[PDB]
């Protein structure tokens, strides 16, 4: 009942992408793709492995064996840039299974690292008995992002909250991520770092 | 009005030949577009309108396979219907499969075919439902319950309201000048 | 578009 | 011209139960089987129910088993979609959509065509003015700006000495932090030169609680 | 059971002598399918000849269509052999210019 | 250098009969060990050579079953291959068999065999990687595409490098002198 | 060894 | 009677391509643009500074100002790939002045140093009283190098042939720069060293 | 508007050539007219130009004395004389069409340009090529052939009689000052196949009628 998508895919404009959806015998099963783009639903692009749709072109082509279910997309166009879900059917669970998606990005910009700056909880917060990090990110390209806490070397769950990539003016993207602490919590420990990672180099604060 | 897609399949035994002769004819409303000739020297599935070649080797390859299998299982159809009716080796038979769908005016689905004929007499049949079998005769009964066991009512009313209809919506756009005509 | 297997009598 | 009209949603609180339906046309609508598929906003999809044409049987994700119930109204053309005891995580659009094949006796097929959807986002709602502090540049040869915690609804807009700073400055999304209110910060960076000569005023305004706050910022 | 075939022969074209057109003879409604058909200059068997590809109608009965290029002129005389498993001698059916 | 081990299966059909005939020749390297004739009064895998008979109850027993039940499928073959072909009870046809696998010197795994013939034309046979099936003709397509879906593909290949290599390697060193010779 | 099952055409 | 292009300038498509056209006083004189892929003749593309032809697309906009007249096209596509010769007329010259062109990449392959491997003269050649030393440069991109022959830490001009890149079968550029010795020439210096530059960075051998 | 080019081809120096550019679409007699040619690898050159009526001709120094171009009005040709050719004139000659009419010196830009033709001058006469092999490296190894001093165009290099492909590598020849062309072409193993695979290079030159099999080899 678990399929996995790659999280984000950059392609150059007029190459050949490539999303992928594993699965533990997904060859056996009938995968399908839908494409969804920003306040869209989702649209059928490829049903049963292989086929294509009516209005579908045939740039855009399936397959699925032994393990791996392979949705290949021929000279990307920009009107490609979307999230794409696979869909399979566990017979064995009774769940319709879509997988995590894939944010395809067709680049127009070059690729660029994100610019990380941390700000501490402000003294008149501390006063108010409470703590609040603030963690911005901006200036990077595609707009996917993740960002991890270290609170002494040791990461940090609870009391996270970030926002989903948006465009800028520029058209880069940029998102923040908030960190709640008890001012003791704050005093407890002698540093914190944000760690936002984005095209599997990672930046650090 | 509406539209259509109809794939004609005819397999004859030549006996005292190891396999028998095959001739697939594919009609778009009235206009055939695709051949496959078992004595022609193609072995593949060849194009006959002018919309239908623009579909690159991707739909040839795969055209060519389904049929060749086609003709393969109609192989062992007329071997099998030979010894459902006590039949011999010296006679010519026919074996006849007509599949297809109908789209309407909006692309939408309206209605699905198979049919079976063994001989020119009605075999086994496919009702509106595409969840029924009709069977002709006995003969279709034992492929009528067999077919059953597969749930065939549903792998045939999936290829009717899938790849069917998306074919022939496919076509009716790629040879839009031919198919609209009066 | 033709079936992509077919059924046995 | 399969057309799918999701509605009823909307902005509850939890523990209320709310009910959406979607309104279909351009099919026998009868032979077909139909879908909820709700999707978390920056998230994957993830199916919620199903039913077949008749409304024979009723199949369930299991994260929300017991609370939702599908049914249809085969006279009426429309599906709907049962939500009782709405929680948190309820919050999440919900679109409906049309088995491709007809006469299906379970889920098993794909979905075409996909309604628009609508969405339920459900909290604890209640008007509330912003704080501001202010988040204080680095002392080394330099970014500042303001933090606006804790509102509801949105949005707030900030400007910096009344609109004469534009020149620099960035403001980042809203989260909802996990008590229901959103929180934003905005920014605005300058040479690390001339911070002493430099007034610096963000203008955070929340009209839908009728709040104004002019919050100045500076060093250490 | 066998169905014994229908035999019309007609030009693709109304004829115009000197011009070329096109000799069909249209084979429908025979059971089974093996049919030889011929078209015919003058008794002679018009070698360019092909045929259209097997298809069937309603009742499960074959149909075919042979042609050939072919220029009419007044003394020429073009017709259809067609000769079937039902048919004891060879059917001949011969174009006519209003049929 | 190399080994090998190799099993030859023939079996005729005589028309007019009940049961057709059925001969098993099993070798080691070109030393034959073992014999199953149909004809044989003993209706048992016989031993041929001095070195198997030592195998004791539990293995002759063992490869009795095994084609005994290798000839029941020969026999339902030939009247399915009949009826692939065309052809007539009055025929007399032969099917031959012969699967085997390759060891190293280090009692590794080399290569493996299968090859099918129906009236010493090739049908179907194993290729080098043991996951495709080839097709000599079209009657041994419509036994391939009825192999690929039950993976015949697999559980041939397990007895190649499952008992087939573990029997050969037990073999070698049963009869080391004889075996081993010049 | 003789394989354990054998397949019919 | 001089104005200077860069050699090649390499772009991700769909981003904003810049050739630039320096010259004394360029700004004062009418600057044009023609544009060259393999095969054909020149097209104009720019005209007197910044104005297009009929069929010119409006992406590709010109500029000349001061001492720097500079060609941009907004949204490159792959098929900009061609090389761009800048055209003025010297008043005080009577000599129109092209560039020295330049090759605009859009690349749709990742950018690769090239293999350099290095022959020394082969010992029959020796015995026919000649000495070829073959320098081998493959499976760069994008397709623009330049060859340095050393002597002992000491420049090499004459005796020196370079071919242009050409497509490999993998769509890689490669080319092969030769230089020609007299048998003593090779035995007089202890060694000899093959430069190849590609993007800024200098590969030997 | 048309321009197209001929009389290009293979001469020998110290001959005279005569290039030809013929023009229509466009009032000919009316706008000027240049000749631009580009060296083989490298950018494109101005060579001479005409006002619209003939009365200058503008020479870039490189072929001035040596070039004269002309225009013929009635015929709607265009002209460029070559007197003492020399390897570098070697270059194509495109010929092209002054924007604005009656322009009194070429100092507009000037579209369309035509096709052009192609002259190069050559000491020719076809010759047999010599072939050396380029050692191995004494990983990965590689090696290859030397192709020197062949005439004319081209050369074809198979390794093994066309049995080896893989990490087969032919490179474009080089046209030295002497005029012969000089090619290598080579192919990248293992450093294992040294001591286990022969390895020869077949290069086969069908303007000389000449084969050559040359087997490569370390040290």
């Amino acid at each position: 009942s678990v399929s996995t998508q790659p999280p984000s895919v950059s392609v150059a404009p007029g190459q050949t992408a490539r999303i992928t959806c594993g699965g533990n015998n997904i060859g056996s099963k009938s995968v399908h793709w839908y494409r969804q783009k920003p306040g869209q639903a989702p649209v059928l692009v490829v049903y049963d492995n292989n086929a294509r749709p009516s209005g579908i072109p045939e740039r855009i082509s399936g397959s699925n064996f032994a393990n791996t279910a392979t949705l290949t997309i021929s000279r990307v166009e920009a009107g490609d840039e979307a999230d794409y879900y696979c869909h399979v059917w566990d017979s064995s669970s009774d769940h319709v299974v879509f997988g995590g998606g894939t944010k395809l990005t067709v680049l127009g910009q070059p690729k660029a690292a994100p610019s990380v700056t941390l700000f501490p909880p402000s003294s008149e917060e501390l006063q108010a008995n409470k703590a609040t990090l603030v963690c911005l990110i901006s200036d990077f390209y595609p707009g996917a992002v993740t960002v991890a806490w270290k609170a002494d070397s040791s990461p940090v769950k609870a009391g996270v909250e970030t926002t989903t990539p948006s465009k800028q003016s520029n058209n880069k993207y940029a998102a923040s991520s908030y960190l709640s602490l008890t001012p003791e919590q704050w005093k407890s420990h002698r540093s914190y770092s944000c760690q936002v990672t984005h095209e599997g180099s990672t930046v650090e604060k | 009005g509406s539209h259509s897609m109809r794939y004609f399949f005819t397999s004859v035994s030549r006996p005292g030949r190891g396999e028998p002769r095959f001739i697939a004819v594919g009609y778009v409303d009235d206009t055939q577009f695709v051949r496959f000739d078992s004595d022609a020297a193609s072995q593949k599935m060849e194009p006959r309108a002018p919309w239908i070649e623009q579909e690159g080797p991707e739909y040839w390859d795969q055209e060519t396979r389904n049929m060749k299998a086609h003709s393969q299982t109609d192989r062992a159809n007329l071997g099998t219907l030979r010894g459902y009716y006590n039949q011999s080796e010296d006679g010519s038979h026919t074996i006849q499969i007509m599949y297809g769908c109908d789209v309407g005016p909006d692309g939408r689905f309206l209605r699905g075919y198979r049919q079976d004929a063994y001989d020119g007499k009605d075999y086994i049949a496919l009702n509106e439902d595409l969840r029924s079998w009709t069977a002709a005769d006995m003969a279709a009964q034992i492929t009528k319950r067999k077919w059953e066991a597969v749930h065939a009512a549903e792998q045939r009313r999936v290829y009717l309201e899938g790849r069917c209809v998306d074919g022939l919506r496919r076509y009716l756009e790629n040879g839009k000048e031919t198919l609209q005509r009066t | 578009v033709t079936e992509h297997d077919t059924l046995l009598y | 011209q399969v057309q799918l009209q999701e509605s009823g949603g909307g902005v509850v609180q939890p523990g209320g139960s709310l009910r959406l339906s979607c309104a279909a046309s351009g099919f026998n609508f009868s032979n077909y089987g139909m879908h909820w598929v709700r999707q978390t906003p920056g998230k994957g999809l993830e199916w919620v129910a199903s039913i077949p044409y008749d409304g024979s049987h009723q199949w369930h994700a299991d994260s929300v088993k017991g609370r939702f119930t599908i049914s249809r109204d085969n006279s009426k053309n429309t599906l709907y979609l049962q939500i009782n005891s709405l929680r948190p995580e309820d919050t999440a659009m919900y679109y409906c959509s049309k088995a491709r094949i007809s006469y299906l006796s379970a889920p098993a097929w794909w979905f075409d065509p996909w309604g628009q959807g609508t969405l339920v986002t459900v909290s604890s709602a209640s008007t509330k003015g912003p704080s501001v502090f202010p988040l204080a540049p680095s002392s080394k040869s330099a970014a500042l700006g303001c933090l606006v915690k804790d509102y509801f609804p949105e949005p707030v807009t900030v400007s910096w000495n009344s609109g004469a700073l534009t020149s620099g400055v960035h403001t980042f999304p809203a989260v909802l932090q996990s008590s229901g209110l959103y929180s934003l910060s905005s920014v605005v960076t300058v040479p690390s030169s001339s911070l002493g000569t430099q007034t610096y005023i963000c203008n955070v305004n929340h009209k839908p609680s009728n709040t104004k706050v002019d919050k100045r910022v500076e060093p250490k | 059971i066998q169905r014994t075939p229908k035999i019309q022969v007609y030009s693709r074209h109304p004829a115009e002598n000197g011009k070329s057109n096109f000799l069909n003879c249209y084979v429908s409604g025979f059971h089974p399918s093996d049919i030889e058909v011929d078209l015919l200059k003058n008794g002679e068997r018009i070698e360019k000849v092909e045929h259209s590809d097997l298809s069937f109608s309603k009742d499960w009965s074959f149909y075919l269509l042979y042609y050939t290029e072919f220029t009419p002129t007044e003394k020429d005389e073009y017709a259809c052999r067609v000769n079937h498993v039902t048919l004891s001698q060879p059917k001949i059916v011969k174009w006519d210019r209003d049929m």
